[PDB]
């Protein structure tokens, strides 16, 4: 983190900053189309017409997916679950 | 025993943060081996391929402090988590 | 003890599940039920005569 | 002033754990063959903690994405001494 | 015995950090005495030739927390420690 998306809305009826229930977003990357999902921290309110939103990454989302974590060696684990197999092994200690 | 209700908690606890372990220098057991969701918490130094290098460390220790990586929405916000289970 | 089977054995522990033997006479064997691997079976070694 | 060399995806990413070898030029040898896309020339600012500020005007699908960087090289030419620096971030200007 | 795992997250631990020391005044036993990997950790007073001042420092205070010096890099990132050896 941690950054800034200065957000314009004008045709508005009955709003202000009042498009709300917002948190988390994605942002398609044109034209490398890779892709990537962020928290929204706040919601500052610059005037009557433009909100701004903080913006934290949501790295784990983003980066994760797939069978990815199961490939990583070599990690000093510190709590996990256990496949059947796994657990009877570590059934003793648990 | 201990009461129906304390067993449970007892039962929530475990499928919500998993088991202590002790094992620097392991591979993680499956990350999809229970049906709920699963945690998942583990300390330095590993690399994902390709990715800004300060976001790896937002991500190392992120799961240094631990994720628990659900596996349907429906449980993200249901009384389920009381069932996990290792297929 | 009304666990399940299928996925609780790990709480056959001592600060889950409890278990005492007695005579009513003031003999007792208590058990810790961590350290049983599958089986709560009782057996005796008895003389007579 | 001085020969920059910024390797990808590799393991050196914590203070803690260090590969080690039996002499600087088979330090050296080992980590001149192991790269993946750019090395360029600056004369860099150093104050740690300090920056490299580097350029790519050459893209057709980048701009800041040249990403799996942590560690790099640098020989100061011309004392050609060598020295290694991990990349805490990457700001894009 | 303890159990084989807890056995082996044992073994493990040893292999990765070494042994608990208390010898105010020694030279380091070599460096490169394990097969795997060989952990290194002490504390001032010590220069190296010819170095930034404060590159001494940042290394001193280096050590004096601790260094892991591997020795293959293959190994770096897989599950051998288990298996590091005093020659």
């Amino acid at each position: 983190g941690v950054l800034r998306v200065t957000i314009d809305l004008v045709s508005d009826r009955s709003c202000f900053e009042q498009l709300m229930g917002v948190n988390y977003c994605q942002v398609q990357y044109i034209q490398s189309n890779r892709v990537e999902y962020l928290f929204v921290t706040d919601i500052q309110q610059l005037n009557d017409k433009v909100c701004e939103l903080s913006l934290v990454p949501d790295v784990v989302m983003t980066y994760t997916q797939g069978n990815v974590l199961n490939t990583l060696n070599n990690v000093n684990v510190i709590r996990q679950h256990y496949t059947q197999t796994e657990y009877e092994q570590n059934l003793e200690q648990i | 025993r201990i009461s129906q209700d304390e067993l449970n908690n007892v039962k929530k606890y475990y499928n919500m943060f998993g088991y202590e372990c002790n094992d620097y220098s392991t591979k993680l057991s499956d990350i999809t081996s229970m049906s709920i969701c699963n945690w998942v918490q583990f300390k330095g130094i590993w690399t994902l391929p390709n990715v800004d290098t300060g976001h790896m460390n937002m991500l190392r220790a992120l799961f240094e402090a631990g994720v628990r990586l659900w596996h349907k929405e429906s449980d993200m916000i249901n009384n389920t988590v009381v069932n996990n289970v290792i297929i | 003890l009304g666990l399940n089977p299928i996925n609780d054995k790990h709480l056959l522990r001592p600060n889950i599940v409890t278990a005492e033997l007695t005579d009513y006479a003031g003999n007792r064997l208590p058990i810790d039920l961590s350290l049983i691997e599958t089986n709560l079976e009782f057996d005796s070694f008895v003389t007579m005569g | 002033l001085s020969k920059i060399k910024l390797f990808y995806n590799t393991p050196f990413n914590n203070m803690q754990n260090t590969l080690h070898f039996n002499s600087n030029e088979e330090r050296d040898a080992y980590f001149n063959s192991k790269f993946d896309v750019h090395e360029f020339t600056s004369t860099f600012n150093y104050r740690g903690v300090l920056r490299v500020t580097i350029d790519l005007v050459s893209d057709r699908s980048c701009f800041e994405q040249l990403m799996g960087v942590n560690y790099c090289q640098v020989q100061y030419i011309q004392s050609n001494r060598v020295e290694y620096l991990f990349v805490t971030d990457i700001q894009q200007l």
